[PDB]
Formats: structure tokens, sequence, C-alpha cells
């Protein structure tokens, strides 16, 4: 009856209870909307993908802070972020343009499979079927808090890879330098 | 002037408000809300608008929040916000013996001399900025609420959330609860008009910027 | 401009009721039927659509000689 | 039922005379109950701390890289906070941001009537021991915190206003 997160208010009515994190957090009512080609379903497969988008961009970020280029860059700079992307770009365009176009493969086809998900309900929203490892011919319930953790580290990536895209355009430094500057000025 | 009066559907002509004796009592008071003296000489409570357009257009679907509700849930929110605002005003002036500041060289003494040029600053600065996204969140996951009980599907009474950390009222007698709730009026109430002192006083042309403003 | 019509959400005027108060003591019944005229026949649409065209190209000839838009055209 | 549990001792009893006890559920009392709890453990350890390296203790060796156990030889132990570096200031932080968690992560709240917070790093069972000697050891235990929350604000206002303790005034610190 009431939101788990929102507890002064009502639960919105197409929150389950089914999908991973569902806290029924949704104060405006978005769940419900289904007009101009979007809805729950599409959401669902939007959260899913800035999920991923942001797990992958905070890794890469620290990767080539952390231990450098791989070998084959070079000229090092002062942020990995904006600072290193511009310079390869300069440098050679091809490996970042030929990544381009794969993923433009890639993406039209999972928008025509999200498309054809929906119509017939026999594809799970961010499901692609990839598990090669075989995690989910196990336990079921073991299986459910991989899909949980999966949404867990993907909303809390979410602010970090949108927080080190954006104090990286600001400060001009390193995600760990701006962290390390953080804890001098608040020293306490 | 043939049509009947707008006067006689929000006035009541019968009893007679607490304050003020010689007007009568406005349609939608009672005793029934906590602080409540019958006090509303302007008649405001009885104006027939929906003031949860604001939030949501009318023309989005039928639905209508009560006007006494959506001035409680209003006073109680301007209430919360000077209760804190004044509190903090005098808290980083020095005014209760300690010159609370947050650490760092951006909010000292130095750069930031009293409260009173910390607005300008900060907004400068950024932090400012920050805090108006902070409270926005905020907001928008709060003002939602207003709907729902607009369209009758909630039992919320106004400026009520389950915020209470420490349990103060479970399991307390309505008359228990009742005088609380007339505390967060009554305290909020002078709070309103003590930081709209505050504010005035250090802005003429005299006044200085120290705890005591005169 | 793009936003003062209603079409899925309540918000914005419905053509309809526009046209169908706009009605004076002289004349009568004012706008009422203009919609069915306007949306269930293309000749009338043209009539308006070919008016107004064509009274623009007028209108763009007037203001391409005394504001030349274009560098070295004038 | 104040006056039968940890803290009412014989030369007060129940000492409330505000009637703050009474002033929320039983949920609030159990917090304020904690908060003395962990209020005494902070002032112990702060009175206590205070009061050595006042003497002049002096871990041998260097505390970081060159700012090493000078602290103790001249300023006041009020002062050497600053002295101590960020990455120094930092570990001890954080250790108390992890020691917090175990501290509200058990398996049933203390508010909801379980247990207070138990030692997060060596956890030695600690359930044996007799329940009557154990109530009087609850006793020891707030009574010295609460002399001890008292003494470390006695050895704030002496760093502050000269003068301001009669028989403390004469003390170098
Ligand atoms: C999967 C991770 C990975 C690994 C194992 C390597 C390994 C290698 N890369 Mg490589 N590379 C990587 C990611 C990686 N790279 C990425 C992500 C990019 C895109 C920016 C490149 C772009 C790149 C270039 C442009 C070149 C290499 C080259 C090389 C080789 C030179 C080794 C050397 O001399 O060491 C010391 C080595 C086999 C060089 C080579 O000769 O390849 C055979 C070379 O010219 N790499
Ligand atoms: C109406 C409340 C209010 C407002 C708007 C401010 C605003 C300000 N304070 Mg301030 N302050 C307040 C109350 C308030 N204070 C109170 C009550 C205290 C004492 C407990 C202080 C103690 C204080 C100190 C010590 C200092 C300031 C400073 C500042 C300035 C910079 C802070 C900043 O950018 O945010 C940075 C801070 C944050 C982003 C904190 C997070 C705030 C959250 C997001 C607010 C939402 C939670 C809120 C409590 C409501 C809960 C939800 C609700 C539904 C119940 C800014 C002018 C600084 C300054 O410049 O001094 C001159 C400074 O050093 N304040
Ligand atoms: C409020 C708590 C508190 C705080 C903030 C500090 C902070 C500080 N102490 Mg200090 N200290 C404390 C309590 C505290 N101490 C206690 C309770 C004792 C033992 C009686 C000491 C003994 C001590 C010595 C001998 C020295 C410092 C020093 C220092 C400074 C350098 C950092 C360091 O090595 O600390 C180390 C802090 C500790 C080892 C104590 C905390 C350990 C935790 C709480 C576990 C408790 C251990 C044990 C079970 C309890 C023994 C207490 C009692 C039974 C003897 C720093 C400012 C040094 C300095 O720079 O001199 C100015 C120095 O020479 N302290
Ligand atoms: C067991 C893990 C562990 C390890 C590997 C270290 C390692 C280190 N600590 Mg240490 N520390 C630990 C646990 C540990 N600590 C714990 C549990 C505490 C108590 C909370 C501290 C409290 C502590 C203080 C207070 C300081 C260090 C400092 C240091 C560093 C000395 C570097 C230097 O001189 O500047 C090169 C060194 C890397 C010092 C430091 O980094 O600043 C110079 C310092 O001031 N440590
Ligand atoms: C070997 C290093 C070591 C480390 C990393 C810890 C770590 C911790 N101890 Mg601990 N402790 C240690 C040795 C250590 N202890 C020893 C040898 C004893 C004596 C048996 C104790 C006795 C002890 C007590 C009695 C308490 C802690 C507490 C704590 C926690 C927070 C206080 C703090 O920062 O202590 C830092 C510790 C040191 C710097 C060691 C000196 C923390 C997780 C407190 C706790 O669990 O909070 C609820 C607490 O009350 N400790
Ligand atoms: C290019 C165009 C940019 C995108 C513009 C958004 C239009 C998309 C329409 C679909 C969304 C919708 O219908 O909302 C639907 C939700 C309502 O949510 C549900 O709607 C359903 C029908 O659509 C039902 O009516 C449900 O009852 C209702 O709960 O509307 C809102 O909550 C919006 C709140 C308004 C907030 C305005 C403040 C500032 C917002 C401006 C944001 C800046 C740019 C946006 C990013
Ligand atoms: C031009 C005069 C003018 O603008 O009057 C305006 C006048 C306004 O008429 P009404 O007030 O009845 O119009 C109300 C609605 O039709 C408006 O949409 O129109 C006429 O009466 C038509 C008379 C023809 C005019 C003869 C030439
Ligand atoms: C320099 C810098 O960077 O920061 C700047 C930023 C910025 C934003 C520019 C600034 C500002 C603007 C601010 C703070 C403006 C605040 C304005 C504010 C808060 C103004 C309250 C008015 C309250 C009134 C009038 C109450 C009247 C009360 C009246 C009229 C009554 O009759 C009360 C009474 O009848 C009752 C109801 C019944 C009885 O029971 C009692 C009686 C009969 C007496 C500052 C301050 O300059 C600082
Ligand atoms: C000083 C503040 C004051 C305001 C602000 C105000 C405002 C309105 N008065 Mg009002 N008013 C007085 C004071 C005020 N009136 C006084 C001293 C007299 C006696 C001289 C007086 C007399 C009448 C009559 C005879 C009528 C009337 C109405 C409305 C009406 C709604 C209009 C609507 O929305 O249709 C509004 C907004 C009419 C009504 O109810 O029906 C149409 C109506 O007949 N008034
Ligand atoms: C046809 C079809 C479909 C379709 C479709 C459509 C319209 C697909 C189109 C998709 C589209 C248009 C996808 C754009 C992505 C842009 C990105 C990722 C930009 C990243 C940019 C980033 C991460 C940062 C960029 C920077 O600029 C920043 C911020 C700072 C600048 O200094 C420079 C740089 C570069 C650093 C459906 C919908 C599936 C239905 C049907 O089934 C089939
Ligand atoms: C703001 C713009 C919103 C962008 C979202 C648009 C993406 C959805 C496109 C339409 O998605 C459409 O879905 C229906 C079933 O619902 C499918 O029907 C088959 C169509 O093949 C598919 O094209
Ligand atoms: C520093 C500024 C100086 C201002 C000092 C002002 C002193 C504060 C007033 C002390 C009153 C607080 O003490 C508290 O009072 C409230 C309300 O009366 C009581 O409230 C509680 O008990 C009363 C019985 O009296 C019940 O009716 C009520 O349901 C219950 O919540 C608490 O039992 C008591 O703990």
């Amino acid at each position: 009856e009431k939101s788990q997160s929102l507890p002064f208010m009502n639960r919105p009515a197409l929150l389950d209870g089914s999908m991973a994190g569902d806290v029924g957090f949704d104060p405006l009512g978005l769940s419900n909307i289904d007009d101009v080609g979007i809805d729950l379903y599409w959401l669902r497969e939007a959260e899913v993908k800035h999920c991923r988008v942001a797990m992958l961009a905070v890794v890469g970020i620290l990767q080539v802070e952390i231990f450098g280029p791989a070998p084959g860059c070079e000229m090092a700079t002062d942020k990995c972020q904006m600072d290193a992307f511009w310079q390869l770009w300069g440098a050679h365009p091809q490996y970042i343009a030929f990544g381009l176009i794969m993923i433009m493969m890639i993406e039209m086809i999972s928008g025509i499979a999200t498309t054809q998900g929906r119509e017939s309900g026999e594809r799970a929203p961010g499901d692609f079927g990839l598990d090669p490892l075989g995690y989910g011919k196990g336990d079921a319930a073991g299986f459910a808090r991989l899909q949980a953790q999966e949404i867990a580290n993907g909303r809390l990536a979410m602010f970090a890879a949108a927080g080190e895209i954006v104090q990286g355009c600001t400060t001009h430094q390193g995600a760990l330098e701006n962290l390390m500057t953080a804890l001098r000025d608040n020293s306490f | 002037a043939m049509p009947e009066r707008l006067w006689d559907s929000m006035v009541d002509k019968t009893q007679r408000s607490k304050a003020v004796p010689f007007l009568p009592r406005a349609v939608n008071l009672d005793g029934s809300l906590p602080g409540d003296v019958g006090f509303d000489p302007f008649y405001l409570s009885s104006i027939p608008k929906d003031f949860s357009g604001f939030i949501q257009p009318p023309q989005w679907e039928e639905k209508g929040i009560p006007t006494l509700y959506w001035m409680r849930e209003a006073e109680l929110k301007h209430s919360r916000v000077a209760m804190l605002a004044w509190f903090g005003w005098l808290a980083t002036d020095g005014a209760f013996g300690v010159t609370l500041r947050f650490p760092g060289e951006i909010y000292s003494v130095e750069n930031i001399p009293t409260a009173y040029e910390a607005h300008n600053a900060l907004v400068s600065q950024g932090s400012m900025g920050f805090l108006l996204l902070a409270v926005g969140f905020i907001e928008f996951c709060t003002g939602a609420v207003l709907v729902e009980v607009a369209k009758g599907d909630s039992d919320r009474e106004a400026g009520d959330f389950k915020l209470d950390p420490l349990s103060f009222l479970k399991g307390k007698s309505e008359e228990e609860i009742k005088r609380m709730k007339t505390r967060e009026i009554a305290n909020g109430r002078l709070a309103m008009l003590a930081f709209g002192g505050v504010a005035t006083q250090t802005a003429l042309e005299g006044g200085n910027h120290a705890f005591p403003y005169f | 401009a793009g936003h003062m019509y209603r079409t899925n959400w309540g918000i914005g005027h419905s053509m309809k009721e526009i046209l169908e108060a706009h009605k004076g003591p002289f004349t009568g019944e004012g706008h009422k039927g203009l919609y069915e005229i306007l949306t269930t026949s293309w000749h009338a649409q043209l009539a308006i659509n070919l008016a107004m065209i064509g009274s623009l190209s007028i209108i763009v000839a007037h203001h391409m000689y005394a504001m030349p838009p274009y560098p070295y055209i004038a | 039922k104040v006056d039968e549990m940890p803290g009412a001792t014989a030369p007060l009893g129940k000492f409330d005379p505000l009637n703050l006890a009474t002033l929320g559920s039983e949920s609030t009392l159990a917090w304020f109950r904690a908060a003395e709890l962990k209020h005494s453990r902070v002032a112990m350890l702060a009175t206590t701390g205070y009061l050595v390296q006042a003497a002049g203790i002096h871990f041998p060796g260097m505390l970081s890289s060159d700012v090493s156990f000078e602290s103790l030889s001249a300023m006041k132990p009020l002062d050497a906070w600053d002295a101590v570096p960020e990455g120094g200031k930092n570990q001890i932080y954080f250790t108390i941001f992890l020691a917090e968690f175990i501290t509200e992560c058990k398996g049933t709240h203390y508010t909801k009537g379980g247990p207070l917070p138990t030692i997060v790093f060596p956890p030695i069972d600690f359930s044996t021991v007799n329940p009557e000697q154990l109530k009087t050891r609850q006793n020891r235990e707030l009574n010295n915190g609460r002399l001890a929350m008292i003494a470390i604000m006695s050895f704030v206002a002496a760093a502050n206003i000269p003068g301001s303790v009669p028989a403390l005034a004469g003390n170098p610190m």
C-alpha cells in the first residue's frame, strides 16, 4: 500500500516488486507512461544500459590514471578523462572510430530487440542472453542476488561516472587528484 | 448588483472567530488543526481555488485539494525553513559563543566576516549553486504527494512525513500529539518573524552585523 | 508555439472550442462548423494554403530586394 | 522503570528532575541510554588521553615521515591535532567510521531491544558472566564516564579561560 522508500505516499501501481532494486521509488509516476513509444519496459532497458556504461566508465577512468595507458600509447598527461581523449584522437583516430561503428552496429540491433521484446513478452529487460560462465544454471536465490548486485552497483556507478566527467572538466585534474585535494582542504 | 454574493459561501454568519471577535469565523477554520485560534482576518482559507494547480495544472485531470490543507502545508514548510535559517544565520555569526564554520579556508572568517555576505560570496564560488540542486531533489521527491491527497487517494495529514527517527510520538494519545504539533507551529511562527526581523535590520543604512543586529 | 494544442495530455487547446466561442451579435453562430469543413475536405484546405503560400512568395520577393540577404547578390 | 537499571546508583537513585525518560517512547529511552554509554567511552578515553602525554609518555620513533613525536615536548595536548598529518588523521576516522557500522548493523538494533555497541575488532565471546556481577560493572562503566564527561569539559575550559578553575589553573598544560 505504501512505498518502501517514500513511506508517506502510496506505492506506484505498476511497481510490482518483481524487478531487482524495486523499493517503490517513483514519486512522479514515470512507470505509468504509455505514450510516445516508451514505458516501464523501455525505462528499465534504459536504466540497465545506463548502469552498464557507467560501471565500465568508472573502471576505465581509474585504469589509465593508476597504471597509465595500454602498451602502444604514449605522451601521458594530467587527467585521463578528457585530456587523453582529444590527445589520442589527434594521435591515431582509427581505433576510436572503429569502435564507434562497431557500437553503432550493436545498438541498431539491440534497439530492434527492445521493440521486438515488448510486443512478445519473452525478452527480459536487460537480457541479451550473455552468460558464458553459467552463473544462472545455479541457485535461483543465488542468481536473484546477482541481479540485485548488478543494479545496486550500477546505480552507484552512475553518480560516480557523471561525477568523474564533470569534475574532470571543471578542475582539469585527475579523479584521485581531486579526492586528495578535497582531503587537504577539509583537513578538519 | 443582483447575484447572490460570494461573501456568504465563505464567511459563516452564525459564529465568530476567537481571534478578532468582531469578525465572523471563516468556514474552513475549525478547532481541529493545531495552533488554531480562528485567526484569518483576510479570509484566505476561504478562497475556492485549487492551489495544487501550481505543481500540476488543472487540465491534467479532475482533481481538487482543499485550500485550508494547502495553506497548512505551506505554513509548516515556512516554519521549518525559518527555524533552521534563523538558527543557522546566528550560529555562523558566533551568536552562541563559538563561531561555527565549516572546516576549510573558503568558509572562514577572513573570506566571509559575517553571514550577511555569505549568500553573495558563496553564490559566486558555487557552494550556493550546489545547495539549490540538493534541495531541488528533495522538493521534487516530496511535492508529488500533494497531488495524491488532491485526488482523494491518500489520508496523510499536512506536513506529515514519517520522520520520527527518535520515536518521539509512537504510542502517544491524540492529546499528546496535538500539543506537540502546536509546538511545531508556535515555535515556527515566532521563528518566521525572527528571521524577517534579522534579515531586515541588517540591510538598512545603519545596523551592524554583530549578534545583536540593532 | 508548438505547445498550444491538446493531444494526449489534458493541457492545451482544442481547435473546436476556440472557434465555437467566437460569435458576435452581427455574426450569429460565428465559427461553428468550420472544423468538419477543415477536417473532412481537402479542397477547403488548399484554398487556405495556396492563398497563404502564394501571398508568402509575394512577401518574400519584396523583402529580398530591399534587404539583400546573400553576399555579392545586390 | 528508570530506577531499576544500570546507571541508577545509591546517592541519587533515579536522577531525572525534568522528566526526560518519559519524554518519548521506550525506543526513545534506549537511544539516550546508548548515547550516554557512547558519550562515556569517548570522554573516558579523552580525559585519560589528556593526562598521559601531558606528562611526557612519548612513543619512541617517528609518527610519520618527518613529523615525528616532537608533538609532546612542547605543544599542549589540546594541540598536536593539526600537527598530526592528514593521512594520519584520516585512518583514525575511517577505523571509527567502520566501527560505527557493526554497531548499527546487528541482527536487532538496540532501540528495538537489541544489544548495545560491542567490541568491533577483537570479539571475545562476553555472554557468560554472572548477571548479578554484570549489573555492578555497568554502573561502574557509566559513573566513570559521567565523571569523565565533566572532566573533559574542565580541561577545555582551563585551556580557553585562565582562572576558570581554581585548583587546576596552577597547572602547566
Ligand atoms: C535554512 C537552512 C540553512 C541554509 C539554507 C543554510 C545555508 C548556508 N550555510 Mg548553514 N546552517 C544551518 C542552516 C542553514 N544554512 C543550520 C541550522 C546550521 C547549524 C546546525 C548551519 C551551520 C552552518 C555552518 C557551520 C556553515 C554554514 C554555511 C552555510 C553557507 C554555505 C553552505 C553550503 O553551500 O552548503 C553546504 C552544505 C551542505 C550541502 C549540507 C547538505 C544540506 C542538505 C542537502 C539539506 C537538506 C536536508 C535538510 C536538513 C532537510 C531535511 C529534509 C526535510 C524534508 C526534513 C550557506 C549560506 C557555511 C558558511 O559559509 O558560513 C558562513 C558554514 O561554514 N551553515
Ligand atoms: C580521545 C581519544 C584520543 C585521541 C584523539 C588521541 C590522539 C592522539 N594521541 Mg592519544 N591516547 C589516548 C586517547 C586518544 N589519543 C589514550 C586513551 C591513551 C592511553 C592512556 C593515549 C596515549 C597516547 C600516547 C602515549 C601518546 C598519544 C599521542 C597521540 C597523538 C598522535 C596519534 C597517536 O599515536 O595516537 C595514539 C592513540 C592511542 C594509542 C589511543 C587510542 C587507542 C584505542 C582507543 C584503543 C584503546 C587501547 C587500549 C585498549 C586502551 C588503553 C587505555 C588505558 C587502559 C591505558 C594524537 C593527537 C602521542 C603524541 O603525539 O603525543 C602528543 C603520544 O605520545 N596518546
Ligand atoms: C548581502 C548578501 O550577499 O546576502 C543577502 C542576500 C539577499 C537575498 C539579497 C538578502 C535578502 C533578503 C531577505 C533575507 C529578505 C527577507 C525578508 C523577510 C523575512 C521579511 C519578513 C517580513 C515579516 C513581516 C513584514 C511580518 C509582519 C507582521 C505583521 C505585519 C503583523 O501584523 C503581525 C501581527 O499581526 C499578527 C499576525 C497578529 C498578532 O499576533 C501580532 C501582530 C498584530 C503584530 C539579504 C538579507 O540582504 C542578504
Ligand atoms: C476590500 C475588499 C473587498 C474585496 C476584495 C471585494 C471583492 C469582491 N466583492 Mg465585494 N465588497 C466590499 C469589500 C470587498 N469586496 C464592501 C465594503 C462592499 C459593500 C460596498 C462590497 C460589496 C459587494 C457586492 C454587493 C458584491 C461584491 C462581490 C465581490 C466579488 C466577486 C466577484 C466575482 O468573482 O464574481 C469580489 C472579488 C460580488 C459577489 O459576491 O457576486 C458577484 C457582489 O455582488 N461586493
Ligand atoms: C531506427 C530505430 C531506432 C532508433 C534510433 C535511433 C534514433 C538511434 C539513435 C541513437 C543515438 C543518436 C545515439 C547517440 C548517442 C550519443 C552518445 C553516446 C554521445 C556520447 C558522448 C559522450 C560520452 C561525450 C561527448 C563529448 O561531448 C562531450 C560531452 C564533451 C565534448 O567536449 C567532447 C566529447 C566527445 C568528450 C529505435 C529507437 C531502436 C526504434 C527501431 O527499433 C529502430
Ligand atoms: C536553555 C533555554 C531555557 C529554557 C528551559 C525550558 C525548560 C524546558 C521545560 C521542561 C519540560 C520538559 O519535560 C518534559 O515535558 C513534557 C511535556 O510537558 C513531558 O511530556 C511527557 O510527559 C507528560 C506528562 O507531564 C505527558 O503529558 C506527555 O504525553 C509526555 O510526552 C515529559 O514527561 C517531560 O520529560
